[PDB]
């Protein structure tokens, strides 16, 4: 029912495009690249890192306090 | 006559594949979708296969699926593709509910619920298909499902002298849970094209949650070149696994032959059963167990009517994404404490992140919303 | 304006677009008798006197 | 039932992503199950044909099934007969049923080998410390009549007596029969009973990994050239 | 032969005579009362696992 003639109705806008022939395959790769991944990097982790933060601080007390109940024991096998 | 828009049969591909118009901004986390159609196919041949030299008797099916292995010719590499197969069927499916609960897209509600029907049905296929070689797990992970379902009150323990063909254990007994086994994934896959149809009347939703009718692009060339990339590099990682590490996701006691006489040191399931088996044993009861497992698949259905905020996605609400990430990290630590014996560290943790998982999609997340609302001015 | 050596085939037979799906089937030779030369030889030299055929020499002695 | 004893780590010569298994350790270690078990322990899934081309050749093979005869089935004009190996034969039990077994070696059963190292927690690791792992009781603990202090087993009171010590037997190579050597051949063979497709599949995994190096760096220039056209363009409004 | 070689040469090192210290220092104290359930069954395995760490990685040398 939605084919490409009857989606939206839209005036005075204007595109420009080039052949991929005409163009080189990798104008930047390294350049552009590294400033552009380490921004979006910078947006993300203050979102993302700190709970995985406290599932580390909660896996390391927790194979901590298995360990000093599983008969280690010296002091704690009195008479 | 342009063919491909006149004949009966190409009218079809051509509405469905190849001039379907699709957002131009569509993400590689919208790949899985098609990753999870490989997977099932592939799951099927190679399980047909395995289907014409399996034996559904407890004195041999431990040594059926042993014989594939040394005897028959390239049985070991279609044996360990389907165990593997299974797991990159089950991390594929993970991705893809959590794309569509952080975008939004569960708005379509009838693909939405849909969606949620095919959970259940490819979860109960895999528990069937893990009873048929006959070792230790699964003897043991057979009686631990079944003593829970006869704490069913009125046609409990009916239904448990069914499925082992009326007696305890004996050859009819894996006969039935083959012919589920069996049948299934035929149905899942009935399902997975209505799934599909009901999209194909909006379109897709993008990662803005904003409506894209003024940037449509065809779907032939543009993802029909970038869902077969992903596809090859999908059958890259799960070769990785067959052929330098089959045995990395298993666990080494389904190489013992069942026995009611001996004793495994541990009752482990599958990776991907791990986070369900945490909140079963966190509820001293045993119908108040099996109603909190089931309730933590059938809360999905829920979250049409619990959205609260005035945007679609979650990529400009930045208090949603520290909820989101919170709830994953969530489902990390009660599959760390599914696998672990039940003594005093992890008897506390396993309960407070049972509570933690409810509290979180039926109350922090409608809440937050509406405050992100009040600071916008709506 | 001296140019690199592309169009070595978009020309001749890559633009009836016949060769362009004729390589699976035309292009299908001789790659595995290249790529011997490669994994089976690799093969071999990392497992160096630990295989069968190398130490079968021993008992094959009649 | 306090805290375990994990085996550490050895530097196997097949412990590589590439690396094969030694195909002469292999060999002295069949002749280590053929003197020192087969008597307490079975290997149900294994035949005398699984050996050629792997320890060793057809005759070599035919000759060591003649060495035990069998006993054959029922015909006319005599009973179920004996026989030499025939070369499709399994390697023989050794106990007539489950309860003779258990009378023979102080109640405990004594596990089969054909898969003992792909089932435990430890593979050809924990196989080698317990063999080389026995010692004495520290003073504190007893134990039952036949019953031998092992740290490396679940709960140290294990039913079996130290069965390799040091010239337990000859190899036919000439090779110092000490007690180290001869633990780490039946490590090896065991690990190919267990496992006798191990080489094969890391050969195919070199035969994937370059002709997969082959194809996606070039269905991903041929999505790049596509996509050029989108990433060029440009737009402009004018109202 | 090897192996006692090698066993004996790492036996003299400071994790594994500072278990070696606590282990007779326990030891002895177990056999005076004999109404006791004090084992040293841990103490032992605090010395194995200093010792075998050390063994692994310098005894396939000298096999072989
Ligand atoms: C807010 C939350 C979302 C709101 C849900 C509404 C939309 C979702 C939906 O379709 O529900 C499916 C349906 C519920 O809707 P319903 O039962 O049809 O409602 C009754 C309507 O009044 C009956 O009216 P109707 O319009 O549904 O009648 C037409 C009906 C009848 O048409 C047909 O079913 C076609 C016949 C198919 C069988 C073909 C022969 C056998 C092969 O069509 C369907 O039922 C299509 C849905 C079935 C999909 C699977 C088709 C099987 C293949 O499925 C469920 O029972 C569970 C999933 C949804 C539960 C969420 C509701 C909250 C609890
Ligand atoms: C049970 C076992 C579960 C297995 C899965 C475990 C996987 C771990 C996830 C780790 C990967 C982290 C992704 C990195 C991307 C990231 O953080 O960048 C943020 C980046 C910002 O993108 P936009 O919102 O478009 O921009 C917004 C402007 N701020 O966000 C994203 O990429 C969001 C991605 C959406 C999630 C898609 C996949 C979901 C991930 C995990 C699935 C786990 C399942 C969760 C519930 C499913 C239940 C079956
Ligand atoms: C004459 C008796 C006897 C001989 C010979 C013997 N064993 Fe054992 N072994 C046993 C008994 C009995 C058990 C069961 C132990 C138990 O349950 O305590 C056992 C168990 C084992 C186990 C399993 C331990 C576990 O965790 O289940 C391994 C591995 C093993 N033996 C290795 C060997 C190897 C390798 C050889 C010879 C090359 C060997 N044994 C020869 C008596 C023997
Ligand atoms: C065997 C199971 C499934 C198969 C084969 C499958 C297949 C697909 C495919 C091919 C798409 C279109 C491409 C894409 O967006 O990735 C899609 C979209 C979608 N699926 Fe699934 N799916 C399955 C399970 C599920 C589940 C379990 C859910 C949710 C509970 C779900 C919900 C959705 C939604 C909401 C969309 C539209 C997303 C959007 O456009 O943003 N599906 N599915
Ligand atoms: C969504 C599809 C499927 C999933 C997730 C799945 C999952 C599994 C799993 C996890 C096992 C246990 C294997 C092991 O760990 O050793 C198994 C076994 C088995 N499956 Fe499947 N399966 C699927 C489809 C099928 C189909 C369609 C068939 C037959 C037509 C099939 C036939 C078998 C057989 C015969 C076995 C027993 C042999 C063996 O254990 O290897 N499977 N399946
Ligand atoms: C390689 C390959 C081949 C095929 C044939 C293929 N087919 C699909 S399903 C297309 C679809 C339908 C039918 C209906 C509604 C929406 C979408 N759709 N829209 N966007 N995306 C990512 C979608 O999958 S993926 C895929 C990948
Ligand atoms: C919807 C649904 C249905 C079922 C039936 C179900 N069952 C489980 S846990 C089963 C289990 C146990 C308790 C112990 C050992 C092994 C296995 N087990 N069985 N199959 N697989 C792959 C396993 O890991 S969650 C789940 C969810």
């Amino acid at each position: 029912g939605r084919e490409f003639g009857h989606l939206t109705r839209m005036r005075h806008v204007i595109t420009y495009s080039l052949s991929p022939f005409e163009q080189r395959a990798f104008p930047h790769y390294f350049t552009k690249g590294i400033p552009n991944v380490l921004r979006r990097t910078r947006a993300c982790i203050l979102r993302v890192a700190p709970p995985f933060v406290v599932f580390y601080l909660v896996y390391t007390w927790g194979t901590q306090e298995f360990e000093k109940s599983k008969r280690k024991n010296p002091a704690a096998y009195e008479n | 006559t342009n063919i491909r828009k006149s004949h009966p049969l190409m009218k079809i591909i051509n509405n469905a594949f190849i001039d379907l118009p699709a957002p131009s901004n569509i993400s590689s986390w919208w790949n899985f979708g098609s990753l999870l159609g490989i997977c099932l196919i592939l799951q099927i041949l190679t399980g047909l296969f395995l289907a014409m030299h399996y034996t559904s008797d407890t004195t041999t099916a431990f040594s059926s699926v042993t014989h594939i292995c040394r005897d028959v010719n390239y049985g070991w590499v279609i044996r360990y593709l389907h165990a593997n197969g299974a797991s990159m069927f089950f991390i594929c499916l993970f991705i893809h509910v959590g794309r569509g609960l952080y975008y939004g897209s569960y708005m379509f509600l009838e693909t939405w619920n849909i969606g949620v029907v095919l959970l259940f049905t490819v979860m109960a296929t895999a528990f069937m298909g893990y009873v048929l070689p006959w070792g230790q797990m699964s003897f043991w992970g057979a009686t631990v499902i079944t003593n829970l379902l006869s704490a069913i009150p009125y046609i409990g323990t009916d239904l448990v002298e069914w499925i082992w063909g009326g007696f305890s254990v004996d050859k009819a007994t894996l006969t039935r849970f083959f012919a589920f086994h069996f049948i299934l994934p035929f149905i899942i896959t009935a399902l997975a094209a209505v799934h599909l149809l009901f999209l194909h009347e909006t379109g897709s939703n993008n990662p803005t949650g904003i409506s894209s009718d003024m940037d449509k692009i065809p779907f032939h060339p543009y993802y029909t070149i970038k869902d077969i990339l992903g596809a090859l590099f999908m059958m890259l990682i799960l070769l990785i696994l067959v052929l330098f590490s089959p045995d990395l996701l298993g666990d080494p006691d389904n190489y013992t032959p069942a026995n009611p006489l001996n004793t495994p040191p541990h009752i482990k399931p599958e990776w991907y059963f791990l986070f369900a088996y945490a909140i079963l044993r966190s509820i001293p009861n045993k119908l108040g167990g099996v109603l909190a497992l089931v309730a933590s698949i059938l809360i999905l259905i829920l979250m049409p009517m619990l959205h609260t905020s005035k945007q679609r996605s979650m990529m400009f609400r930045p208090l949603s994404q520290c909820l989101f990430w919170m709830l994953v990290a969530d489902l990390i630590t009660l599959t760390w404490i599914g696998g672990q014996p039940v003594e005093h560290p992890f008897i506390i943790i396993g309960q407070l992140a049972s509570i933690l998982y409810f509290l979180i999609i039926l109350v922090l997340m409608p809440i937050t919303s509406i405050i992100e609302n009040n600071l916008l001015k709506w | 304006a001296a140019p690199t050596l592309t169009a070595r085939l978009y020309s001749l037979l890559f633009r009836r677009t016949s060769t362009f799906a004729l390589t699976i089937a035309v292009g299908a030779l001789f790659f595995e008798r290249a790529f011997d030369q490669g994994a089976d030889a690799i093969y071999e030299h990392i497992n160096q006197g630990k295989l069968w055929k190398h130490i079968k020499h021993k008992y094959e002695n009649k | 039932t306090d805290l375990e004893l994990h085996a550490p780590s050895y530097p196997w010569s097949h412990r590589g992503l590439l690396s094969s298994l030694d195909h002469t350790s292999i060999r002295r270690g069949f002749q280590v199950y053929k003197q020192v078990c087969s008597s307490c322990h079975s290997m149900d899934y294994v035949a005398y044909r699984h050996l050629v081309g792997v320890c060793y050749t057809e005759e070599e093979a035919k000759a060591l099934a003649e060495e035990v005869e069998v006993q054959d089935g029922p015909n006319e004009d005599g009973e179920m007969f004996m026989r030499p190996g025939k070369l499709s034969d399994y390697f023989p039990k050794p106990y007539p049923n489950p309860e003779a077994a258990r009378a023979a070696n102080n109640g405990a059963l004594p596990p089969d080998l054909s898969y003992i190292v792909r089932a435990r927690h430890g593979g050809e690791d924990y196989v080698f410390s317990l063999l080389t792992g026995y010692c004495e009781p520290p003073t504190g603990v007893s134990l039952r009549e036949g019953l031998y202090f092992n740290p490396y087993f679940p709960g140290q009171a294990i039913a079996m007596a130290p069965p390799i010590y040091n010239e337990v037997l000859e190899f036919d190579d000439g090779t110092p029969a000490t007690m180290s050597q001869v633990a780490k051949d039946v490590c090896t063979f065991l690990r190919w009973a267990s496992e006798p497709e191990h080489d094969h599949r890391k050969r195919m995994g070199l035969k994937m990994l370059m002709m997969m190096g082959l194809l996606l760096p070039l269905v991903y220039a041929m999505k790049r050239h596509k996509w050029s056209v989108l990433k060029s363009r440009k737009l402009a409004y004018r109202p | 032969d090897p192996l006692t070689t090698v066993r004996e040469q790492c036996e003299q090192i400071e994790k594994c005579i500072k278990a070696r210290e606590r282990l007779e220092l326990c030891d002895q104290r177990v056999s005076s009362r004999s109404q006791t359930e004090e084992d040293c069954t841990e103490e032992l395995f605090d010395f194995l696992h200093a010792r075998d760490h050390c063994v692994a990685h310098k005894l396939f040398n000298s096999l072989k």
